[PDB]
């Protein structure tokens, strides 16, 4: 068995400064049914590669074992996009916000077939964080939560080794619940309060869940009506989940 | 494959 | 705006016995090829709606919503709820699926299924962790009403003022009932630091079972595009409500 | 339509 990770040495504190430090660099976009998909789908190629290094920052996904790694990535890559994707449209109500310089609106998405009722999901997962004054440290906490939580029952492998990986991950993920709950009472949250932020803020990871599976639908189906002629990664990606 | 290549880079 | 639910007036302990108090009815199943193993698990799950319907009633707070929010509450959760009830009695039987007391299945009995071994993985998974966390009745039974009460929540077909009034109101039977699971948890000895990380560990498992419920409505419905699964109206009408 | 039923008896 491996030594306890260092990632599990962190405070609150080095936790939301090591996950702060790790985001991701800021990308900028470059409609017809086939055009519209064309920039979020670039969009999407692109921020994956970045995905790739940020996942390397959050503590203790490096410790895994690559094809743990690659498990863990396949799995949430998309809700990883889209919760980043929420935060960015927090302040842009009825828009998505996919870059600085690419807001959508409700009715643009509607432009492309099946995609309104996932801009709908989206653009509620945007109201609700927006009612709750989501935090950009309780944001990074989440995005890492989505890295290690989904697909972690989903190894398929009962070895020793799976065992002792997803013990690890279980012991970054409340290393990650210890440092909300920190980021909640430093923000003078009562003790009530803290625990049930808590609850509302991991619920809404079901939902995003959810806009993942129906987004990956959706992508499959544009890739089967050559609608985008999917790139490489993103390409690779898809073809994890069929 | 790119997966692996950049999960290694 | 209504009065406030007298759902919101009850203590932990209060919640605790009434969610005890609604469950449904245990209920037993009536070779298998394809369509015999699907012809069980789907009658099975038609009967099981019928009683949930009666179980959801009795959940405190869900009475209070319009009848209209309370039929977009069951249609968005039924599958995941009969998932939870199945990994809970499951826990019990490494390897194996319970989807009755006398309908016990084989994890390789679900290749008898086109699709169904990689769903029957994963409910088995689900059925790991909980015995790992020592997944308690009472716990179980708040984690399917949180089930019920938010799945639906954020697909609500309105942005009237009568919807964010119904929304605040199952946030905060929501916030009763995490009350309550740390209630339970405090009782139980645990520290505070492992309260605030059991109720985390619960709710990520709820992020699984999403996951569980959309790959089962898919495989739902491809099987009744192949014509296996049975003319069940209460069953069949929920799965339209998710294509 | 049948929810509704069972949802109001
Ligand atoms: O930063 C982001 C960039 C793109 C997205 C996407 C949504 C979606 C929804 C449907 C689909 O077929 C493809 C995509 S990509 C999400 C976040
Ligand atoms: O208590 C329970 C009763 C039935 C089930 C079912 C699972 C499933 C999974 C796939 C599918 O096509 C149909 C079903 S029914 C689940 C729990």
């Amino acid at each position: 068995s491996k030594k306890n990770s260092l990632a599990l040495s962190l405070t609150a504190d080095q936790m939301v400064s090591a996950l702060l430090d790790a985001e991701p660099p800021i990308l900028y976009s470059e409609f017809s049914e086939a055009s519209m998909m064309g920039l979020l789908t670039n969009l999407a190629d692109r921020e994956l590669v970045h995905m790739i290094n940020w996942a390397k920052r959050v503590p203790g996904f490096v410790d895994l074992t690559l094809h743990d790694q690659v498990h863990l990535l396949e799995c949430a890559w998309l809700e990883i996009l889209m919760i980043g994707l929420v935060w960015r449209s927090m302040e842009h109500p009825g828009k998505l916000l996919f870059a600085p310089n690419l807001l959508l609106d409700r009715n643009q998405g509607k432009c492309v077939e099946g995609m309104v009722e996932i801009f709908d999901m989206l653009l509620a997962t945007s109201s609700r964080f927006r009612m709750m004054n989501l935090q950009g440290e309780e944001f990074v906490c989440l995005k890492s939560i989505i890295l290690l939580n989904s697909g972690v029952y989903t190894f398929l492998s009962s070895t020793l080794k799976s065992l002792e990986e997803k013990d690890h991950i279980h012991r970054v993920l409340d290393k990650i619940t210890d440092t909300l709950i920190h980021l909640m009472a430093k923000a003078g949250l009562t003790l009530q309060q803290q625990h049930q932020r808590l609850a509302q803020l991991l619920l809404i990871l079901s939902h995003i869940r959810h806009m993942s599976n129906k987004g990956m639908e959706h992508l499959y189906s544009m890739k089967c009506k050559n609608v985008v002629p999917l790139y490489d990664l993103l390409l690779e990606m898809l073809d994890a989940h069929r | 494959k790119i997966l692996h290549r950049l999960l290694q880079d």
